DNA sequence: TTTTTTCGGGGGGGCCCCGGGG
DNA sequence: CCCCGGGGCCCCCCCGGC
């Protein structure tokens, strides 16, 4: 079959800032610049797929109304940011003469900001100072740091949190009653859970679930969406018994067909951030972890290998 | 290229249609029916090695588009330059542009992408949000730590299991009728033992086998013939050596080991993995002995990887085994 | 020197053939029969197809016993082609099951051979059937004329709009920096007949283009003075450059309107 | 025709006079004094330095954090003396064949725009060159050329940057008069503020404004862009949202070396509750701040506390062992990283061996102060010796019969009695004996000179050789000088 | 002039004075040398290796490997960084020290050892048999230095290329050496020589510079105090005639290096002080020692044998030295940052000493 | 209160030289 | 026959985890 099935991230994606679900503070601002006007330099901050992009289009979108072709430039990682790009386009579409309500400004989205080269950063801070009366820059990205200091200073921080389960439960329900689909509440449970904050993930585990069984309930959830390896790796870090934990690996994990070193990754993370056993045995976890990750590196993947690291934080836990 | 005859089994045996596909009929089943309705979402499939990912995914594209698919989608993998510049240029103007031939869909196919830098599959991000209406994208993985968030949220994820017994033996039965070969009961035990649930190893064996015999139209394949090509330890050497370390004194050990490893020239790698194995059905009172087997093992596994000399590697084996169930005791 | 041997009287003419289209593809499969030579070729994005035909009477003499493939890179074969003087006629040679094909160039006048060797290549393709279509608009005009307007209409943008309405085409760029439109009509001048505009028109079309493939098609007009662009809606635009026996042929694929 | 409505109020509020300019004043006006006498230094070759000092620097280097107001203080001193500006920025092109194009040509020109708006100085250039921080290139990014031209230049330059304690800037460390820009405190800022806020017709109690500059860390553009967000909506910053803006505008701001290494040493965050609020995450998110020099000022630094994290029984000694040797599994696990496998993923496994751990098992109060890592030092030495090592050695090949090694560990002890003792003994009359000795071994003065640098301990030669009479050292100059030497390594 | 380590080392193979075994095995390996193999000779440092090295090659070829010249080669890397070589060159033979070019050194082996290796000899270089010479000898000094993948270049180079040139390569020791290469290389001990010998030679040396001896005992403490190092008693013998003008008494002390005396230095006060302090002080002297091209391994052995000399430490604290000294060689063998590892054994000592 | 090693990728400056126009 | 535009190498500089 040659069709294709429109995506609901994409058939539901919000287009007005009123259906954006979290971050209430935020939206509300948001919506305030937009009715009000005079937006200023701004730097959106999150975690993956919980309405950033969709945020700055949407603000973009209300505040230039017809003039959204000529008066917004949206740059991504798709396409050229260097130095060059910086230095003539962006400056030239800063430069551009373009009559504008009375209170309204130009607006440049550099979507997935955090990827942008520190040369194109340092040649952006002059292009902002100098044309800031009539364009405005909006900056898109998952980890803040990356951006230089100098222009965090001239922009406003809008930091975004994760999704609670409410919203969540939402904007599902309101997509299910949309779409007409069958579900019950075990079904929604679990696709919130595998979620994990993410709307994306969620909305994309809900259609291929209806997609795949079309009831949406536990057992097509789990069918569709595997149980997340990181649990199975904490249940087997904090098993009492040596036995159970080499259980666990041989039988949720190794049979199952994640890689050795997926593991040990999937470990040493997990091991970093349990914060409920101390902090010097989470130091000595971490050591034997990576010793193993090491020597997995050289070559030796085995199940012996991933069963030694396991005894060995056994008799560190005793 | 003569003929398929004249290609490695591995290869000449490579599912050509979702039907032949063997082991994985969940994945399968969900994947044909999501192109039978035209629901087919972004895929991703993560799996071990000889699972049946590429031949999957390929039978999919001849299933979509039929015998004309090689030009109707765009295959890139590892040997292919696959920088930020190819994501920006080639995958772009593939994806958003209509087809050639047909006025269907656009595939494509990032085999191997968990050996594509961070930098690309960032970029591959809003290329793949934007042309969502007229492209998909199958990324095929082994190891997930290298793929980035970003793009693990954009997919919906299959995993391919270690294939399963069944399905290596109605493999290997159709092997057995396409090639004229007999192969015993306990000989077949032996190559999905050994395979590991790895396909391409029960191949290669197979083959290796064929060309062990003399007259493969009558000869049969037993384990004997498995092990001799293979080159590995038989169950009776592994039980002899466990119980000699186990009942023995260190001179009888030491010279039992020696003639069963000189006897058909073993490898001290294969006696210590399948010691483990066996040793792993113990029922050990005392959590010590585990532990202090499992480290000292791996230990020894891990300086044999480097090299050193066989004979005092063999001794450490030996000792580590007598010294781990000394606790059983008490 | 047994199977194929086919002798261009001029050198310069397959040169330029591989010229119009080796900046398109690099691994094209030649196949050579008794009524001569064909090749097709996919672009590695998969966006443009090359077709190229070149038929017996454009060779001073042909002689093919049984159908040969031979896949070539084609920056290799530019490298070879571009040893060979202009004065000096171009033989090509292959034997049965070759792993290279020879080309040797003569100058009988000053009695000059150079022989060079290029090895073939195994490439899987299969001749996939160019389906002729019932365009809804053809057209024809001199080929420096388009070469100018696109190079023209690159300038401004990355994509490029056709537009044939009744009596009119319409090429149109819009870009950072402005816009651009050009207008065209048939018209047509007895007295040379090589700066005529021919259009027939069926359905009106409007088809967005990408600008650096129009720029690859383009130096195919050091081949042929015109060229014919055919367009219809839900197809591949053509563009054929026709030269004395045989010709060369773009299939090139619109962007997606989304 | 822009309405003054729709302009940001960092644009709005500029300050207009030097005078308006807050904080930082000593350093305003020390690059006032030396730019009003830009023209008395010029008239003497800038050699005689004045009252302040400022007479042998013909450029100037504006440096600071991010947002004190250095382009705006230079602009406006500039434009006081009447100069014209010829401003560039990271946004144009200043590499070396663009800067020996452009900017070379304007040092000693005339300003036509200069010429036609007329002050005896409105027809010279003041080169103000921002952002040199951003010139992102080597010997080909232009910095070495600004470097060259603040050399020679006929009219005043002007640098700013922000981190000039940054490699890249190296060129310029004695080539300008250094000026610094420092965190403006509160009660400079505090008039200001309340203005904007009288002005912006919102409430603002000017308690909250201390807070609210702690926050943005000595940032006044940061403060009035938080500002501006706030009063958007809402209007009435009272003592009850205090924590939530701070917390929201909290910028995330890497940590330098020397912070780094203070706060990684502190035993506060390794306690329960400590590590409760500073966790695991956080620490190693600290080491990657800087993971360039965290391992080497912990390395440096974790021998010169006083700890609070000892566990009963161990003392200081026992834990400052297991330090060093987590910081040596650390070093093999950096060797690891850094080969032909590029193991890059095992980075915050790093983290854990070479900083974290060894800190927390000495983490305490620090008994003195922190001190930048010694190591870069004593390995560009040890660089050195060992590039002259290889010299004398290959000078002496032909000769003898070892490595450069055993050159160092045999032969020079014994060299010394034959080149430099009977110097100390015989005086003049060893002179050609010991020419004699360097002829045989292919051996030049500045070999000589080389090898008696290598002793250490009970032998070194500095004070020795400084002591020999000046007259035995030019008599054994000239006498090289004077006659002609074999040559080993005859490369043609 | 000269110095008489050098003055007076043996040309020729029937010119040595000790070790007589391995004389006799050299001259049968000489007596057919069209089939000679691969050399390895490893053995303590300073015991005579280059000199039978030269004195074998001196027989097979002639007198002509004696005249040594010394030229230049460049190399480009990767990123287009210019290296220096220098080769020490004759008629007969080429000497390499890849060591000299760090990790770079698998460069020299893949391209000047090659091209060597590709190159035919067309030289009429007449031989003992009448027949011209067919290979060119190459002499890589300190292999045990190269890299791992040096060596593993070394392999094929060796394998295919063997009727061109041969490889004589000079060992300390053999454990750095990967298996393949010692596979490939016929392995030839060099012991030191004894005492008996030592001081034959210095008599000799005495004799023929005319050094006032008062009895031959000194020479035995000079070459007991060696501990079987020939240079190193040539040069202390050389030393301590320049300090009692030329004339030895049987009082003469016996003349230490300085970073031996640094080194004895700092095992005296690890012992005495053993705090934090201290350990800050032993590593500026460790800083110091290194800065002035003392190697760490040589530092950790010399440390670690003054540490157990010493008088007052009893079964125990020695044993933990030597453990100790084991895991951080093996440590140093494994690193980069040589002064942590010796400050961690360092810190190791200092808290099983008290 | 100052300043190091390696592949591979990516970026960015600098020429070089073929082609095409006048 | 000579000058100018713009493709293609060549060289060098900086990152690298969540
Ligand atoms: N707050 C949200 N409300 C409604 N839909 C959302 C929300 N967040 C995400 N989605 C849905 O998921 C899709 C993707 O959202 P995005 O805005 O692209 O997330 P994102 O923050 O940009 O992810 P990254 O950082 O680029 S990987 C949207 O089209 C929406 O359909
Ligand atoms: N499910 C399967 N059914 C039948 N044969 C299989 C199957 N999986 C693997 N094979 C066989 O092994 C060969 C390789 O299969 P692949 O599809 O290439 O496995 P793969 O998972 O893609 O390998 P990687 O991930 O690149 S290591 C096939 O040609 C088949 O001959
Ligand atoms: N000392 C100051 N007094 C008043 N306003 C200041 C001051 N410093 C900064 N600002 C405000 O912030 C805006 C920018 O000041 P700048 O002169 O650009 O500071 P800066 O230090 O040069 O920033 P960098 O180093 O280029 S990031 C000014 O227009 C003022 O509105
Ligand atoms: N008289 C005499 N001196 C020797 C002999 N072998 C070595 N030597 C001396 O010992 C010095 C050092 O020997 P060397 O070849 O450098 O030892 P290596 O470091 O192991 O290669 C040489 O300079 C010689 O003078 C020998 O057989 N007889
Ligand atoms: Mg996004
Ligand atoms: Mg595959
Ligand atoms: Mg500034």
């Amino acid at each position: 079959t040659l069709s294709l099935q429109l995506p609901w991230v994409e058939k539901y994606r919000p287009q007005v800032l009123s259906d954006i679900v979290g971050n209430k503070e935020t939206i509300d601002r948001l919506q305030q610049i937009a009715k009000d006007g005079n937006m200023p330099h701004m730097i959106i901050s999150g975690m993956p797929g919980i309405g950033k992009t969709t945020s700055v289009h949407c603000l973009a979108h209300e505040l230039l109304g017809r003039s959204y072709a000529d008066g917004v430039l949206e740059l991504n990682a798709s396409d050229d940011r260097g130095i060059d790009v910086v230095r003539n386009q962006i400056k030239h579409f800063a430069q551009k003469k373009l009559h504008l309500p009375p209170g309204k400004h130009k607006i440049v989205i550099l979507d997935e900001a955090d990827s942008m080269t520190a040369g194109a950063q340092q040649a952006l801070r002059r292009t902002m100072e100098l044309y800031s009366n009539s364009t405005r820059f909006a900056f898109a990205c998952n980890q803040s740091n990356k951006i230089i200091e100098p222009l965090q200073s001239r922009c406003a921080i809008l930091r975004y949190s994760k999704l609670s389960d409410e919203d969540v439960l939402k904007r599902l329900l309101q997509i299910i009653k949309l779409e007409d689909v069958k579900y019950t509440n075990d079904g929604l449970e679990a696709i919130i859970f595998t979620a994990e904050g993410d709307m994306r993930q969620a909305i994309n585990n809900l259609q291929s679930t209806v997609a795949g069984h079309g009831l949406v309930n536990a057992d097509n959830v789990f069918k569709i969406v595997d149980s997340p390896h990181p649990l199975i790796v904490k249940k087997m870090l904090l098993a009492s018994n040596l036995e159970d934990s080499i259980q666990i690996l041989r039988t949720d994990l190794w049979k199952k067909g994640y890689s050795s070193i997926d593991i040990v990754t999937t470990s040493f993370r997990v091991t970093k951030n349990l914060a409920q056993v101390k902090e010097s045995v989470r130091l000595e976890m971490i050591k034997e972890i990576g010793l193993t990750h090491m020597r997995i590196l050289e070559g030796v993947g085995t199940y012996l290998q991933l069963a030694s690291m396991l005894a060995k934080i056994h008799k560190l836990n005793n | 290229k003569r003929s398929k005859e004249n290609l490695p089994w591995v290869e000449k045996y490579r599912p050509e249609t979702l039907d032949e596909v063997y082991g994985q009929n969940e994945v399968i089943t969900t994947v044909r029916k999501f192109v039978d309705e035209g629901k087919l979402p972004h895929l991703l499939f993560y799996g071990p090695p000889g699972t049946g990912k590429t031949s999957t995914i390929v039978a999919l594209a001849r299933e979509i588009y039929g015998k004309n698919y090689s030009n109707m989608v765009l295959e890139l993998n590892a040997s292919d330059d696959r920088g930020i510049d190819v994501v920006r240029n080639q995958i772009k103007d593939f994806a958003s542009t209509r087809q050639i031939f047909s006025k269907g869909f656009k595939l494509i196919i990032l085999d191997e992408a968990d050996a594509m830098t961070n930098a690309a599959q960032n970029a591959l991000r809003r290329v793949i949000e934007r042309y969502t209406k007229n492209t998909r994208f199958c990324v095929l993985a082994n190891y997930a730590h290298k793929l980035t968030p970003a793009l693990l949220s954009r997919c919906t994820r299959f995993r391919f299991q270690p294939l399963p017994q069944e399905a290596i033996e109605r493999r290997i039965a159709n092997v057995l009728v396409h090639e004229k070969l007999k192969l015993s009961p306990n000989a077949e035990k032996a190559l999905i033992e050994l395979s590991n649930g790895d396909m391409r190893r029960v191949l290669n064996v197979l083959q290796s086998c064929k060309a062990t015999l003399d007259n493969p139209d009558e000869d049969e394949i037993s384990d004997d013939v498995i092990y001799e090509c293979c080159g590995a330890p038989r169950p009776s050497d592994l039980k002899a050596v466990l119980k000699s370390i186990l009942e023995d004194d260190w001179g009888t050990a030491h010279y039992t080991l020696n003639k069963v490893r000189s006897a058909k020239g073993l490898a001290l790698i294969d006696l210590i993995e399948g010691i483990v194995k066996i040793l792993e059905d113990y029922e050990l009172q005392n959590e010590e002995t585990r532990v202090h087997l499992l480290t000292k093992l791996a230990d020894i596994e891990y300086s044999i990887s480097k090299g050193g000399n066989d004979q005092i590697q063999g001794s450490a084996v030996i000792g580590a085994i007598k010294a781990s169930f000394e606790n059983e005791t008490k | 020197a047994s199977m194929l041997e086919a002798k261009f009287e001029e050198a310069s003419l397959f040169k330029r053939i591989i010229d119009g289209f080796k900046d398109c593809v690099q691994l094209v499969n030649f196949q050579c029969k008794e009524d001569g030579i064909i090749a097709q070729a996919v672009d590695d994005s998969r966006v443009l197809l090359v077709s190229l035909e070149i038929g017996v009477e454009a060779f001073q003499e042909y002689r093919c016993d049984h159908p040969v493939t031979l896949g070539m890179d084609l920056t290799s074969l530019s490298k070879i082609l571009r040893c060979g003087n202009n004065t000096d006629t171009l033989t090509l040679i292959a034997d049965n099951t070759p792993d290279s094909i020879i080309l040797l160039f003569e100058d009988t006048k000053k009695d000059r051979i150079a022989e060079y060797s290029l090895k073939l290549m195994d490439i899987d393709a299969d001749f996939l059937k160019i389906e002729e279509l019932q365009y809804d608009s053809t057209l024809s005009l001199p080929s420096s004329e388009f070469s100018k307007i696109v190079r023209d209409l690159s300038q401004l943008s990355d994509s490029i709009n056709i537009m044939i309405t009744k009596e009119t085409i319409k090429f149109v760029a819009d870009g950072d920096i402005g816009s651009g439109s050009v207008i065209i009509k048939p018209f047509v001048d007895m007295e040379h007949p090589e700066t005529s505009i021919k259009l027939e028109m069926d359905q009106p079309v409007d088809l967005t283009f990408g600008a650096k493939y129009l720029l690859d098609i383009i130096k195919g007009s050091s081949l042929s003075d015109r060229v014919g662009i055919r367009l219809s809606s839900e197809a591949p635009a053509l563009f054929q450059f026709d030269l004395k026996s045989g010709f060369l042929q773009f299939f090139l694929a619109p962007k997606f309107n989304d | 025709v822009v309405r003054e409505e729709d302009k940001l109020w960092t644009v709005k509020y500029a300050p207009t006079n030097l005078q308006q300019v807050c904080g930082n004043k000593g350093s305003v006006m020390k690059l006032k004094n030396w730019l009003a006498n830009w023209e008395n230094s010029k008239k003497n070759s800038f050699k005689h330095a004045g009252k302040d000092g400022s007479g042998v620097f013909r450029a100037a280097m504006l440096y600071g954090p991010p947002g004190i107001g250095k382009t705006t203080a230079a602009h406006l001193v500039a434009q006081e003396l009447g100069y014209d500006i010829l401003e560039q920025n990271a946004s144009d092109v200043r590499s070396k064949t663009l800067l020996n194009a452009g900017v070379k040509n304007a040092l000693d020109n005339m300003s036509v725009v200069g010429y036609f708006k007329h002050n005896l100085n409105g027809k010279h250039f003041v080169i103000i060159m921002d952002e040199v921080d951003g010139m992102s290139g080597g010997d080909r990014g232009g910095v070495g050329q600004l470097a060259q031209f603040c050399r020679k230049t006929s009219t005043p330059l002007i640098l700013i940057c922000n981190e000039r304690n940054l490699p890249k800037m190296r060129p310029f460390d004695r080539v300008c008069l250094d000026i610094q820009f420092r965190r403006p405190d509160a009660n400079s800022i505090k008039s200001r503020l309340m203005t904007i806020a009288i002005r912006e017709k919102f409430k603002l109690d000017p308690n909250v404004i201390d807070r609210l500059i702690q926050t943005t860390r000595g940032d006044i553009r940061q403060v009035i862009n938080l500002l501006s967000t706030i009063s958007t909506t809402t209007k009435t910053i009272n003592h009850e949202n205090i924590n939530e803006i701070s917390k929201a505008w909290e910028k995330n701001i890497a940590l330098k070396p020397f912070d780094i290494a203070h706060k990684m040493l502190d035993g506060q965050i390794y306690s329960d509750i400590g590590s409760r609020n500073f966790t695991l995450n956080d620490k190693i998110a600290l080491y990657f701040d800087d993971f360039d020099f965290t391992p080497l000022m912990i390395q440096e630094n974790y021998l010169s506390t006083r700890p609070s994290v000892l566990k009963p029984g161990q003392s200081h000694l026992e834990a400052v062992a297991e330090a060093a040797n987590c910081i040596s599994l650390g070093d093999i696990v950096e060797k690891k990283i850094r080969s032909s496998e590029q193991l890059w993923s095992l980075l915050p496994l790093h983290a854990v061996l070479s900083s974290v751990y060894p800190a927390s098992k000495v983490a305490g109060h620090m008994a003195g102060r922190i001190n930048f890592t010694a190591w870069l030092g004593q390995n560009s030495k040890s660089a050195k010796y060992y590039r002259l090592l290889q010299e004398i050695h290959y000078h002496t090949r032909l000769g003898t019969s070892t490595d450069k090694i055993g050159l160092r560990l045999d032969y020079l002890p014994t060299f010394r009695k034959r080149l430099l003792d009977p110097f100390l003994k015989q005086g003049a009359d060893a002179i050609s004996s010991v020419i004699e000795v360097m002829d045989d071994y292919y051996l030049t003065k500045e070999d000589w000179d080389s090898i008696m640098e290598f002793f250490v301990g009970p032998d070194v030669t500095t004070a020795i050789i400084k002591k020999i009479p000046a007259t035995v050292k030019s008599g054994f100059t000239r006498k090289y000088n004077s006659m002609t030497h074999p040559v080993a390594i005859y490369r043609t | 002039m000269s110095l008489w380590v050098d003055k007076y080392r043996p040309k020729s193979l029937n010119a040595l004075s000790h070790n007589e075994e391995l004389t006799n095995f050299l001259k049968s390996l000489s007596d057919q040398p069209r089939d000679l193999p691969h050399l390895l000779l490893y053995g303590p440092n300073g015991t005579g290796k280059k000199t039978r090295c030269m004195a074998l090659l001196e027989s097979i070829f002639g007198p002509g490997v004696y005249r040594l010249k010394i030229d230049v080669r460049q190399f480009v890397t990767a990123s287009n960084r210019k290296l220096e070589l220098n080769v020490v060159s004759s008629p007969y033979h080429l000497e390499i020290t890849p060591s000299d070019m760090g990790n770079n050194d698998r460069i020299v082996i893949q391209e000047l050892l090659k091209e060597v290796a590709q190159m035919e000899q067309v030289d009429f270089q007449d031989s003992k048999d009448g027949l011209a010479h067919r290979y060119k000898c190459v002499i890589i000094n300190e292999a045990n230095s190269l890299t791992k993948d040096a060596q593993a270049a070394l392999r094929r180079t060796m394998e295919k290329y063997s009727k061109n040139i041969r490889l004589i390569m000079v060992c300390d020791s053999m454990s750095p050496i990967i298996a393949p290469i010692k596979s490939r290389c016929l392995l030839i001990r060099c012991p030191a020589p004894s005492d008996s010998e030592i001081s034959t030679i210095l008599s000799d040396v005495v004799t023929n510079e005319r050094i006032q001896l008062e009895t031959k005992d000194i020479l035995k403490r000079i070459a007991q105090a060696s501990n079987g190092n020939l240079r190193v008693s040539l040069l202390m013998l050389e030393s301590m005639a320049l300090n009692n003008e030329l004339a030895l008494k049987s009082s003469s002390p016996i003349i230490k290096p300085d970073w031996i005396i640094v080194i004895h230095k700092l095992t005296r006060k690890i012992v005495k002080e053993r705090s934090v302090n201290s350990l800050i002080e032993c590593r500026a002297v460790l800083y110091d020692l290194l800065a002035h091209c003392i190697p760490a391994n040589i530092i950790l052995k010399e440390l670690t044998f003054s540490l157990l000399d010493v008088e007052t430490l009893n079964t125990t604290n020695k044993s933990s030295i030597i453990e100790y000294s084991s895991v951080f060689d093996e440590r140093l063998s494994l690193g980069n940052k040589a002064i942590f590892h010796l400050e961690g054994f360092i810190a190791k000592v200092m808290c099983c000493l008290d």
